C-alpha cells in the first residue's frame, strides 16, 4: 500500500521543477511557463515546448518530472481521441480533468507503483463553449478549479503577485492583458528573462496560439519601460 | 449506386461523390468512399481517429503515401476473420516534401493502386471511355472541373435514378477547397 | 522514494558514468557517433563484435554507455517498433517516434515497482524528412534531449567542454570525425588510443539520389582515419 | 491487376545463372520482388501479393539486422514454407517462386510452392499461374541444360512471347530479371 | 497463437466469388512398411521424397497433403529430439506414436497427414500406421494410399517370419510394383530404407521484330 | 532481507537452502541404499522409541507408480508432499511418452522443480532428501538421489540421515574390497540380509522388525517388506553367523 | 538509500547492481571450465570433482549438446546450468530450426540464452542465476567461436577462456599459450594442461569432461543414403580418448 | 460462419490444465490442485516485466513443457 | 510469511503452535472397535447454550473431530474436511477409508506452511473413525505432521492427560472396550483440569464403534454419560 509520505515526497519534486502559471481572461485562457535554460548545444530547432495540446481546444503544462509527464499527455491524448471516436463530441475540460484525475489517483491508490511527480495545469474551452477553463491537478489525484494559479519552483511568490494584481470578479480585461500578467508575474522568479518565458494563448472554438520569442521581446520590452515609467514617477 | 469519383491533375486532387461519405483525414487529405451503410462508416472514422491523434501527437502532416499504406493495413487487418464486405476507399492528398497531388484507390480485399483517375460504382463503365481521351498529365484545376461536369453530365444521361448532386473537393497547396460546377 | 528525490534512478545515472565514453556531433551533410570500448584482453575476440554502436535500421544508428545486456533488449524492442512502422506506414519511421517509444519503456521501468530502471544511456543517430538529420540522448530517468553535439557515459562533462570550445554550426562530416577522434582521447583516462578501443559510425548524404548511407567502420578504415587525423 | 490469379511467373536457371519474368511496358502489379539477392516471385491475388511483400521485407530487415549476412535462397525457401504453413486453416491465395544464387557455393537456385508452402525444387525450369498449363506445354518443348545469361534471356522470352498470343502490344509485358553472382537487372520487354 | 485461420472467412468468401483457390500437393500413391528377421522395412512410389526421419532410428512414409506430412513428422521430430536430449535414453518408436496421435487428436482430420511410423529403439523393432482421425493400427506388414489393396494382396502372398533384408527389399519393392503396374506409366523408382536393429538406418533413393528492351540495374 | 528469501547473500551463498538442509536432519532416521544383480534395496531406521503412536502407520518408504520407489528423510509433511509430486509425474510421464517412468529422469524432474523454489523468492525449498530406487529396462538397478538444492546424481550405494558419514564409510570399505560395483547375490533375500548387516554395524545398535523398515524393487514391482518378512531376514542373519 | 519496493538486483548507491555482483562470487567459488578456438574447431572443457565417492559420476553431464555443431560448459549453480540448457536446446528448435530449417548460429543463441539471464535480473522476486557459461560452435558463414555468459546477461566472443575456481591462473597460462596458428589436436592439448593445473582430486578420463565442435562426424549421424545432410559436429571426449591423451603429459 | 476448429483449439491449453486440475482433485484429494494453482499464480504474479514474451522459464517446469513444442511455441501470435 | 530458520525450523509453525497451547483440552481413545472422543468446555458464563454447544464435530457419517487452537482455522478445516470426504463418495460410491482422509488433511494443512503469502493453521485436531479394515486414529499438528495412534490428547492440559492415557495402554495389554473408554476418558479429564478447577466445565463424549454404535458415529449421552460422572466423581474422590 506504500505510505502516504509518497505523496508528500512527490509532491517536494514537483516545488523542484520550474515554474509555470495559468489565468482565465474575459474571451481567452492562457498557460504559461519556466522554460529552463536551453544549455550550449541543445538543439534549438526542435527545443521541447514544455506547454503540450491534448487536442485543438485541451492544452496542458506541468512541474516536476518530465519523464512522467509525457505518459499522462499520452494517457490523456489517446482518452480525448478514443472518447471522441466512442461517444460522437469532443472530450470536455473537465471530463479531461477527471482522467488524468483518475490515472494520477490510480498510482496513489497502488501500492506496487510509484505516484507520478507531477502536478499540472489543464485548460482549454468545452466544445461550443465561451467560458475559460483552467484546472489543478496533483501527484495525489486530487483535482480543482482556478482563475489563476501557480506551480513549480517560487510558486508561493507569483501566488503573492497574482492576488495583488487579479480579481475574480473582473479579469485582465482582453486577451492583451492577459500576457501583460503572466509575463510580469514569471519576471519576479525568471531571472534571465525573456529567453526563459513561454507563453500559450487558447481563445473559444479550437484557435491555439504560441507567441514567439518576438512577441514575448514585445511584451518583456512594454511591462520594462512601464516599469521604467513607474520608476521616474 | 453511391458513385466516388477522383480525378488528378497537375498541382490538385479532385474528389467527387454522390450526395457525408469524405473525411478530412488531414487539412491536406481527404477518403471519399462508398460501401455497405454500416461498417464504413466506423472504418472512415476509425481512420479519422488514429491519423488524427498522430498529427495531435507529432505536430506533423503523416504523408499521402503513409496514410495510405495505413489504410490498406487496418482494411486487411479487419478482413480476416468476419467476412469481406463490400467497401472501396480514394485516398487523395498533397504531399509537400515531393510538391505532387496524389491518389490511392483501396478496394476491399486491400488491393492498394495509384492511377490517373479512379472510381467505384457499376456505372464508372461509363466514365472510362470518356476519361482516356481527354486525361493529360499537364492540366490544371479548372481543365480537372471541366473533365468532371463531362463524366457527371454522362453519368446523368445513363442515369433516371436519384444521382442528382455531387459533392466536389479539391487538395492542393491551400489544402482542402470544397468548391461547385454552379 | 524520498525527499522529492528519486534515488534508485539517480543510481542508474551514477551507473551508467562509469560505462566507457560515447560521443556524437552532427554536421550540415549527416552525423558522427563514436564510442570507447571498455574491455581489453588479449584473448577477447576485437573484430565482429559490436559493443558499442547497433544499427535499428539503415538510417538510424545508437551508442550504449550502459549495461549491454540492457541495451540489447531495448534495442531489439526498438528494431520491432521502427519495421511495424515500416509495415504500417510504408515510410522509414521519423527518429523522435524512435527515441520516444525507447524513453517511455525506461520510464515503464522507473516508475513500475517490481523493475529497476534500465541502467542504459543511448546516443542516436538518424536521417529523416522531417527535420533532416537528428541527434538525441535518452538516459536511464526516460527523459529525452535534442543534441547538436553530446556525450554520454563516463566524463560527460569534460567531454561537453571540449565540444563547447570547439563546436560550430556550419562544418561537414570529415571535420567532425576529427573532432570526436580528439574528443576522445581527450577523455581517455586509459593511457593510450587504438583501432580497436574506438567504434565509429557515420550516416551521411552519398549519392543526393534520395539516398541515406550508414558506414559501418572496420580495423582497416579506423585504423586510417587514426593515422590521418594525428596519431599512429 | 485484373483476372488476377491469371498473373504468371517463369523461373528458369542457366549456368551460374537464373532468370524469373512475369506479366505486366504497364509496369503496374510488379510481382518480382528482391530482398538484397534473392527474388520473389509470386503469382495469385494482388492483395496477397502485397501482403506477403511487406511480410517478407520485415523478416528479412529484421534476420539481416539479426544475423548480420542477407538472407540466401534456400534460407529464404525455408522461411516462406514455413511462414506460408502458419497460415494452414486460410492460407495466402498465392503460388510463390523463389530465386537467386546461393552466395556461398555460387550455385544456381530456384523452388515454387503450394499455398500452404510445400517446396517444389526442380533443377531445370518452375511456373505458376492459374492458366499457365499452356506456358508448362510451351516451356518443356523449349528449354535446354546449362544456356548462357543472354541466351537465358532469348529463351525465357521465346517462352513468355508464345503464351496468350492474341495481342503482343498494349497489354503485353514480360519484366525479365537476369540474376547473377555480381550484378542482376530488369528488363521490361 | 500458431496455425492460424485469419483468411478462413475471406478465402470462402473468394472461392464463393469465383476467385478459384491455388491447389494443394497431394501424395494419394503408395507407401509400404514390411517388418522382417532383424529390423524393419518402408518405401514409397515417386513421380512429378516421400519418406520422412522422426529420428535417426525412427522413420515415417508419407501420403495425404503433403505439407503436413513434412510439418508433423518434422514437429514430433522436434519432439522426440528435444525428448531424447532431455531424458538422455534413445528414442522410442512407441513415443513417436503417442505424439503423433495425441497431435493428429489435437486436429480433427482438418491436417491430412496419413503417416506408416517405422523404427528401432532400446526395446527391438517396431511398425504402425496413424491415419488423419488420430486411429492407430499395429502390424508384421503394413500399407495405405491408393496401392494399398494390392501392395498387402502381394504382402499376404509372400510374407514369412524369418524374412531376410534382400528378400524384405525385393517383396517392398514388389508390393509398390504392382501398385504402380496398376495404373503404370505415371511414376517410377522406390524411395526404401531399412532399420537394422545393431546399426545405422540404411536409405536407398529411387532404388529402381525483336521485341522491347527497355532495362534498368537493381 | 539475505536470511528471509533465497537471494545471494555476502559470500555468494543461499542461506534458506542450508535450512532445508538442517531440516533434512531433523527426524533422527537413518536409511540405506544398494543395489544387487536383479534387485535394489533400501532400509529405514523406524525409531518411534517413546511414544503412544501406532507404529503400523509410521513409514518413510513411499512407493511411485509400479517399479520405482523412494526413501525420504526430513520432516514427515515434505516427505508425503514430495511423493504426491513424484507419484503424480511418473504418471503422467506414463501418458505422454508411451513407457514407464525411468528413475533418472523422475530425478531429473523433481531436482528441476527444486530450482523453481532455490531461485523464486516467495516460495520455500522443500525441507528433504529423496531416494529413488528402481530396476530400469536398460540400466538394471538404479540409485537416484535429490536434494533441497535441485542437485542429483546416480549412486552405486547411498546413505542419508544423521549418522551418514558412518555408513557411507562402511559401504565404501565393502565396494573398495570386492570391487563389483554392486552387491554380488542372485536374490534379494541375501541383498536386504547385507543392507542389514551393514546398517547394524554402523548404526552400533542390532535392529528388530520395530526398528526396520524395509523396501526391494525386482524388475515387475515395488514391494515394501511387512514386519514378518523382515522377521525372517533378522532370524536368517541370526542363523547364518 | 534504497527501499523501493520488492525490487530486487536493485542499484546499491554507488551504481552497483549487488545481486549479480554475488551470483559472480557464486560463479568464482564453482569448479573451473574453459574453452579454446583453433583454426579448423573449438574445444570445451571441465572437472566433475565428486559429490559422493559411492555416485555414478557418469550420470552428471556437466559438457551438453544445445544442438547439431553446438555445445557448452559452466562454472557455478549446476541446477541454474541445467534449466538454462533445457530451455536454450528449445529456443534452437522453436525460434529459428522450425522457420529456416538450419540451427541457429552461436552469435544469435547466444544472444537468445543472455536474454533469459537479463529478464530474470529485471523481474521482481527472481534472483540472478548463478552461473556463468561457455557456449562453442560452427556455422556456415560466421565460422567456428567461442563465448562467454556471466550472471548479467552480458556476453562477448572470445578466442580462449577459463571460469570458476582457477580463472586467474588459466587466463594467465591461456594468454601465455593461445596463438592464430592453433590446430583443434593442439587445443585439445592446451585445454588438458589448463585443467591439470587447477585440478584438487586425481586427474584422469572419470574428473575430466571434455568436448569439441570440429569436423563433420557421419558415422554418428546415425543414418545413411540423403547425401546432403553433414553429420553432427560431436566429439565429445569418451574417457578412453581422454586417457589416450593424457599419455603425452 | 466461423472454422470448425478455430475456438476448439482456441482454448486449448487451459481446457487441458482445467483437466488435469480436475483429476488431481478427484485421485490426490483438494490439496494437490491447490498447492499447483498457488505455484502458478506466484510464477504469473512476480515474473511481470513489460518487455517479457518468453512467458517464463520456471513455468514451463510447472506447465510440463519443458521440453516440447506446440504450434504456439514456433509462431508466437505477436 | 517468515518461512525457514537457523534450526532449519519452519518460524511461523513456531507461532502458530502457541494457540493450540491454548485451547480447550481433549482426548480420543481408540478402543478394541472404535473411536471415543472426549473433551473439557470452557464455561466462562452460563449465557453459553447448553446442547446447542458443540465441541465434537461429524466429518462425516463414520468420521468425528475435536480440535485445539484459533475457532475459524479448525471451523475452516472441519468444512474442508466435510468437503473432503463428500468428494470420495461421489466417486469412489463408497465412504472414504480414514488413513485416506488423514492424508488429504495433512496434504492441505502442509499446503499453507510453504509460502510466504499464506498461514499455517494454528490448530491440532484429533480426528478418527470406522471403515472397512476397523477403527483408526489420527492427529494433526500446524505442521501438517500427523501419524496414527491407541489414544491421544492436546490443548491445555497435554501432559497430565497423556500421563493417564500411557496409565491406560500400559496397564492394558489389549487396550479398553467401547463401553470401558467412556469411563475411563472422562477419569482424564476431570483429573487435567487440576490447575484451572477454580473455574467448571461441562463433559461431552461421542464414540464410532463397529459393535456398540452399529460402525456409524453417535454421541455418549444420558444413563451412560452419568455413569462416567459417577466414575469420574468415585476415581478423583
Amino acid at each position: 500500500d506504500g505510505h502516504i509520505f509518497q505523496v508528500e515526497y512527490a509532491l517536494e519534486a514537483v516545488k523542484r521543477g520550474t515554474c509555470a502559471v495559468g489565468v482565465k481572461g474575459k474571451n481567452c485562457v492562457v498557460l504559461g511557463c519556466e522554460r529552463r535554460s536551453t544549455l550550449k548545444l541543445q538543439d534549438t530547432r526542435i527545443t521541447p515546448s514544455k506547454v503540450s495540446k491534448i487536442d485543438s481546444h485541451v492544452v496542458l503544462s506541468f512541474s516536476g518530472l518530465n519523464a512522467d509527464s509525457r505518459i499522462l499527455i499520452e494517457k490523456a491524448r489517446v482518452e480525448a481521441q478514443s472518447h471522441r471516436l466512442t461517444l460522437e463530441d469532443p472530450v470536455t475540460v473537465e471530463y479531461l480533468t477527471r482522467y488524468v484525475a483518475g490515472v494520477q489517483q490510480r498510482y496513489t491508490q497502488s501500492g506496487g507503483v510509484r505516484p507520478f511527480g507531477v502536478s499540472t495545469l489543464i485548460a482549454g474551452f468545452d466544445p461550443r463553449d465561451d467560458e475559460p477553463k483552467l484546472y489543478q491537478t496533483e501527484p495525489s489525484g486530487i483535482y480543482s478549479s482556478w482563475s489563476a494559479q501557480t506551480i513549480g519552483r517560487n510558486s508561493k511568490t507569483v501566488r503573492e503577485f497574482l492576488e495583488k494584481n487579479y480579481d475574480r470578479k473582473e479579469p485582465p480585461a482582453t486577451v492583451e492583458e492577459c500576457v501583460k500578467l503572466t509575463v510580469r508575474s514569471l519576471l519576479e522568479v525568471v531571472q534571465t528573462g525573456a529567453k526563459n518565458i513561454e507563453i500559450t494563448v487558447v481563445k473559444p472554438d479550437s484557435d491555439i496560439v504560441a507567441l514567439s520569442s518576438e512577441e514575448i521581446n514585445q511584451y518583456v520590452t512594454q511591462i520594462e519601460q512601464e516599469k521604467q515609467e513607474q520608476q521616474e514617477q | 449506386m453511391d458513385i466516388i469519383l477522383g480525378i488528378r491533375v497537375q498541382d490538385s486532387v479532385i474528389l467527387a461523390s454522390s450526395k457525408d461519405k469524405t473525411r478530412q483525414l488531414s487539412p491536406h487529405t481527404l477518403m471519399s468512399f462508398a460501401g455497405e451503410a454500416g461498417d464504413t462508416v466506423q472504418f472512415a472514422e476509425y481512420i479519422q481517429a488514429n491519423i488524427q491523434l498522430y498529427s495531435i501527437r507529432e505536430d506533423y502532416e503523416l504523408s499521402p503515401q503513409a496514410v495510405s499504406s495505413f489504410v490498406r493495413q487496418e482494411l486487411a487487418k479487419s478482413i480476416r476473420s468476419r467476412r469481406p464486405y463490400q467497401v472501396n476507399v480514394l485516398i487523395g492528398g498533397y504531399d509537400k516534401k515531393k510538391n505532387k497531388p496524389e491518389l490511392y484507390q483501396i478496394d476491399y480485399l486491400g488491393t492498394k493502386v495509384e492511377l490517373p483517375y479512379g472510381a467505384h460504382g457499376y456505372s464508372g463503365f461509363y466514365t472510362f471511355s470518356l476519361l482516356d481521351h481527354h486525361y493529360r498529365p499537364d492540366m490544371t484545376t479548372e481543365e480537372g472541373l471541366d473533365l468532371l461536369k463531362l463524366c457527371v453530365q454522362e453519368l446523368e444521361k445513363r442515369m433516371p435514378m436519384d444521382f442528382k448532386g455531387v459533392i466536389v473537393k479539391i487538395v492542393d497547396k491551400d489544402g482542402i477547397r470544397q468548391v461547385d460546377d454552379f | 522514494s524520498p525527499e522529492g528525490r528519486l534515488y534508485q534512478v539517480e543510481y542508474a545515472l551514477e551507473s551508467i558514468s562509469h560505462a566507457g565514453t560515447a560521443i556524437g556531433i552532427m554536421a550540415s551533410d549527416g552525423i558522427v557517433l563514436a564510442a570507447e570500448r571498455k574491455v581489453t584482453s588479449t584473448l577477447l575476440e576485437q573484430d565482429t563484435s559490436t559493443e558499442k554502436l547497433y544499427k535499428l535500421n539503415d538510417k538510424i544508428a545508437v551508442a550504449v554507455a550502459g549495461l549491454t545486456a540492457d541495451a540489447e533488449i531495448l534495442i531489439n524492442t526498438a528494431r520491432i517498433h521502427a519495421q511495424n512502422y515500416l509495415k504500417t506506414y510504408n515510410e522509414d519511421i521519423p527518429v523522435e517516434i524512435l527515441v520516444r517509444r525507447l524513453s517511455d519503456i525506461k520510464q515503464g521501468y522507473t516508475q513500475h515497482g517490481g523493475l529497476r530502471p534500465f541502467g542504459v544511456s543511448f546516443i542516436y543517430a538518424g536521417y529523416d524528412d522531417r527535420y533532416g538529420y537528428q541527434l538525441y540522448t535518452s538516459n536511464p530517468s526516460g527523459n529525452y534531449t535534442g543534441w547538436k553535439a553530446i556525450s554520454v557515459g563516463a566524463n560527460t562533462s569534460a567531454a561537453q567542454t571540449l565540444l563547447q570550445m570547439d563546436y560550430k554550426d556550419d562544418m561537414k562530416v570529415d571535420d567532425a570525425i576529427e573532432l570526436a577522434l580528439k574528443t576522445l582521447s581527450k577523455t581517455t583516462d586509459s593511457s593510450a588510443l587504438t583501432y580497436d578501443r574506438l567504434e565509429f559510425a557515420t550516416i551521411r548524404k552519398g549519392a543526393n539520389d534520395g539516398e541515406v548511407y550508414q558506414k559501418i567502420f572496420k580495423p582497416q578504415e579506423i585504423k586510417d582515419i587514426l593515422v590521418k587525423t594525428g596519431i599512429t | 491487376p485484373s483476372s488476377i490469379n491469371g498473373g504468371i511467373v517463369v523461373a528458369m536457371t542457366g549456368k551460374d545463372c537464373v532468370a524469373i519474368a512475369c506479366d505486366l511496358v504497364s509496369n503496374k502489379f510488379e510481382k518480382i520482388f528482391h530482398y538484397g539477392h534473392v527474388f520473389l516471385g509470386i503469382t495469385g491475388l494482388a492483395t496477397d501479393v502485397t501482403t506477403l511483400n511487406e511480410m517478407f521485407r520485415y523478416k528479412t530487415n529484421l534476420y539481416k539486422l539479426k544475423e548480420e549476412r542477407a538472407i540466401e535462397p534456400e534460407t529464404f525457401t525455408q522461411l516462406v514454407s514455413s511462414s506460408l504453413y502458419e497460415r494452414r486453416f486460410g492460407p495466402y491465395f498465392v503460388g510463390p517462386v523463389v530465386a537467386g544464387i546461393n552466395s556461398k557455393s555460387g550455385k544456381p537456385f530456384i523452388a515454387g510452392f503450394d499455398l500452404i508452402g510445400c517446396i517444389d525444387e526442380a533443377k531445370d525450369f518452375i511456373v505458376s499461374g492459374t492458366a499457365s498449363d499452356q506456358l508448362f506445354g510451351m516451356c518443356e518443348s523449349l528449354y535446354e541444360p546449362n544456356l548462357e545469361p543472354e541466351d537465358l534471356f532469348e529463351t525465357i522470352s521465346q517462352a513468355l512471347l508464345n503464351a496468350a498470343d492474341r495481342d503482343a502490344l498494349s497489354g503485353w509485358g514480360a519484366v525479365v530479371y537476369i540474376i547473377k553472382k555480381d550484378e542482376v537487372v530488369k528488363r521490361y520487354l | 497463437a500458431g496455425l492460424s485461420f485469419d483468411n478462413y472467412q475471406r478465402n470462402n468468401f473468394l472461392a464463393e466469388n469465383s476467385h478459384t483457390q491455388p491447389k494443394a500437393t497431394s501424395t494419394g500413391t503408395t507407401i509400404v512398411g514390411v517388418k522382417f528377421n532383424n529390423g524393419v522395412v518402408i518405401a514409397a512410389d515417386t513421380r512429378s521424397a516421400k519418406l520422412h526421419r522422426i529420428s535417426p532410428k525412427i522413420w515415417c512414409a508419407g501420403a495425404g497433403t503433403a505439407a503436413d506430412t513434412e510439418a508433423v513428422t518434422q514437429l514430433i521430430g522436434s519432439n522426440i529430439e528435444l525428448h531424447s536430449l532431455y531424458t538422455s535414453r534413445e528414442p522410442r518408436v512407441v513415443s513417436a506414436l503417442q505424439m503423433l496421435k495425441q497431435h493428429l487428436f489435437k486436429y480433427q482430420g482438418h491436417i491430412g497427414a496419413y503417416l506408416i511410423v517405422a523404427g528401432v529403439d532400446p526395446t527391438g523393432s517396431h511398425l504402425f500406421s496413424i491415419h488423419a482421425h488420430g486411429s492407430t493400427d499395429v502390424g508384421y506388414y503394413l500399407s495405405l494410399g491408393s496401392g494399398s489393396l494390392a501392395a498387402m494382396a502381394v504382402l499376404e502372398s509372400h510374407w514369412k517370419q524369418d524374412l531376410t533384408k534382400e528378400e524384405a527389399i525385393k517383396l517392398a519393392s514388389d508390393a509398390i510394383q504392382a501398385g504402380i503396374w496398376n495404373d503404370l506409366g505415371s511414376g517410377s523408382n522406390v524411395d526404401v530404407c531399412v532399420m537394422e536393429i545393431g546399426k545405422d538406418a540404411e536409405y536407398l533413393r529411387n532404388y529402381l521484330t525483336t521485341a522491347v528492351l527497355k532495362e534498368s540495374i537493381v | 532481507y539475505d536470511r528471509h528469501i533465497t537471494i545471494f547473500s555476502p559470500e555468494g551463498r543461499l542461506y534458506q537452502v542450508e535450512y532445508a538442509f538442517k531440516a533434512t536432519n531433523q527426524t533422527n532416521i537413518n536409511s540405506l541404499a544398494v543395489r544387487g544383480k536383479d534387485c535394489t534395496v533400501v532400509i529405514s531406521q523406524k525409531k518411534v522409541p517413546d511414544k503412544l503412536l501406532d507404529p503400523t502407520t509410521v513409514s518413510y518408504i513411499f512407493c511411485i507408480s509400479r517399479t520405482i520407489g523412494m526413501v525420504v528423510n526430513g520432516p514427515i509433511p515434505d516427505a508425503r508432499n514430495a511423493a504426491l509430486r513424484a507419484k503424480a509425474e511418473a504418471a503422467e510421464f506414463r501418458y505422454k511418452y508411451g513407457y514407464d517412468m525411468p528413475c533418472d529422469v523422475l530425478a531429473k524432474r523433481m531436482a528441476n522443480l527444486s530450482q523453481i523454489y532455490t531461485q523464486r523468492a516467495y516460495m520455500r525449498p522443500l525441507g528433504v532428501i529423496l531416494t529413488f530406487v528402481s530396476v530400469d529396462e536398460e540400466l538394471g538397478p538404479s540409485i537416484y538421489k535429490t536434494d533441497p538444492a535441485g542437485y542429483y546424481v546416480g549412486y552405486k550405494a547411498t546413505a542419508t540421515g544423521p549418522k551418514q558419514q558412518e555408513i557411507t564409510t562402511n559401504l565404501e570399505n565393502h565396494f573398495k574390497k570386492s570391487k563389483i560395483d554392486h552387491i554380488n547375490e542372485e536374490s534379494w533375500e541375501k541383498v536386504v540380509e547385507f543392507a542389514i548387516t551393514h546398517m547394524i554395524d554402523a548404526l552400533g545398535t542390532e535392529f528388530s522388525k520395530n526398528d526396520l523398515e524395509v523396501g526391494v524393487a525386482t524388475k515387475d514391482k515395488f514391494f515394501t517388506l511387512s514386519a514378518e518378512n523382515i522377521e525372517e531376514r533378522l532370524v536368517a542373519i541370526a542363523e547364518q553367523d | 538509500t534504497d527501499r523501493y519496493s520488492f525490487s530486487l538486483t536493485t542499484f546499491s548507491p554507488s551504481g552497483k547492481l549487488g545481486q549479480i555482483d554475488y551470483a559472480l562470487t557464486a560463479v568464482k567459488q564453482g569448479v573451473t571450465s574453459l574453452g579454446i578456438k583453433a583454426t579448423n574447431g573449438v574445444v570445451i572443457a571441465t572437472e566433475k570433482k565428486s559429490s559422493s565417492p559411492l555416485a555414478m559420476s557418469e550420470t552428471l553431464s556437466k559438457v551438453s549438446l544445445l544442438t547439431p555443431d553446438i555445445g557448452a560448459v559452466y562454472s557455478g549453480m549446476g541446477p541454474d546450468y541445467r534449466v538454462l540448457v533445457d530451455k536454450s536446446r528449445k529456443v534452437a528448435h522453436t525460434s529459428y530450426k522450425r522457420i529456416y530449417g538450419e540451427y541457429p548460429p552461436t552469435k544469435l543463441l547466444v544472444s537468445e540464452v543472455a536474454k533469459i539471464m537479463q529478464e530474470a535480473t529485471q523481474s521482481g522476486g527472481v534472483r540472478p542465476f548463478g552461473v556463468s557459461l561457455l557456449i562453442a560452435g560452427h556455422d556456415e558463414f560466421n565460422g567456428f567461436s567461442l563465448y562467454q555468459v556471466d550472471p548479467s546477461g552480458s556476453y562477448f566472443p572470445w578466442k580462449a577462456t577459463a571460469i570458476g575456481k582457477g580463472s586467474v591462473a588459466a587466463k594467465t597460462f591461456l594468454e601465455k599459450r593461445w596463438n592464430d596458428e592453433l590446430e583443434l589436436e593442439d587445443a585439445i592439448h592446451i585445454a588438458l594442461l589448463t585443467l591439470k593445473e587447477s585440478v584438487e582430486g586425481e586427474f584422469n578420463g572419470d574428473t575430466i569432461e571434455l568436448a569439441i565442435i570440429g569436423d563433420e562426424n557421419p558415422d554418428l549421424l546415425g543414418y545413411t543414403g540423403i547425401p546432403t545432410d553433414k553429420g553432427p559436429r560431436f566429439r565429445k571426449l569418451t574417457s578412453q580418448e581422454i586417457n589416450d591423451r593424457l599419455e603425452a603429459l | 460462419d466461423r472454422h470448425p476448429l478455430e475456438s476448439t483449439l482456441k482454448n486449448w491449453e487451459t481446457t487441458q490444465r482445467q483437466r488435469q486440475m480436475e483429476q488431481y482433485r478427484q485421485i490426490f484429494g483438494i490439496a494437490e490442485p491447490m498447492k499447483r494453482t498457488m505455484e502458478m499464480e506466484i510464477v504469473n504474479r512476480t515474473d511481470f516485466n513489460p518487455l517479457s514474451t518468453n512467458g517464463s522459464i520456471h513455468r514451463d517446469i510447472l506447465l510440463n513443457k519443458e521440453c516440447s513444442i506446440d504450434w504456439e511455441d514456433v509462431y508466437p501470435g505477436t | 510469511n517468515s518461512v525457514f530458520s537457523p534450526d532449519g525450523r519452519n518460524f511461523q509453525v513456531e507461532y502458530a503452535v502457541k494457540a493450540v497451547e491454548n485451547g480447550t483440552t481433549s482426548i480420543g481413545i481408540k478402543c478394541n472397535d472404535g473411536v471415543v472422543f472426549a473433551v473439557e468446555k470452557l464455561i466462562t458464563s452460563k449465557l453459553l447454550v447448553p446442547q446447542k454447544n458443540v465441541k465434537i464435530q461429524v466429518v462425516d457419517r463414520h468420521i468425528g473431530c475435536v480440535y485445539s487452537g484459533l475457532i475459524p482455522d479448525g471451523r475452516h478445516l472441519v468444512n474442508r474436511g466435510r468437503e473432503e470426504a463428500a468428494s470420495f463418495k461421489k466417486l469412489y460410491k463408497t465412504p472414504i477409508p480414514i488413513p485416506a482422509f488423514a492424508d488429504r488433511l495433512g496434504q492441505y494443512v502442509q499446503a499453507h506452511t510453504l509460502y510466504n503469502s499464506v498461514r499455517p493453521f494454528g490448530v491440532s485436531t484429533i480426528f478418527g473413525g470406522v471403515d472397512k479394515n476397523g477403527a483408526h486414529l489420527y492427529m494433526l499438528e500446524p505442521s501438517g505432521s500427523y501419524w496414527g495412534y491407541k489414544g491421544a490428547a492436546t490443548g491445555k492440559g497435554r501432559q497430565s492427560a497423556k500421563a493417564e492415557l500411557e496409565k491406560l495402554v500400559d496397564h492394558h495389554p489389549e487396550g479398553l472396550s467401547a463401553r470401558e473408554a467412556v469411563k475411563q476418558a472422562a477419569k482424564i479429564i476431570y483429573l487435567a483440569h487440576e490447575d484451572n478447577k477454580e473455574k467448571d466445565f461441562e463433559l461431552e463424549i461421542s464414540w464410532c464403534s463397529l459393535s456398540e454404535t452399529n460402525g456409524l458415529h453417535k454421541f455418549v449421552k444420558g444413563d451412560l454419560l452419568q455413569e462416567a460422572i459417577d466414575f469420574a466423581q468415585k476415581e478423583i474422590n
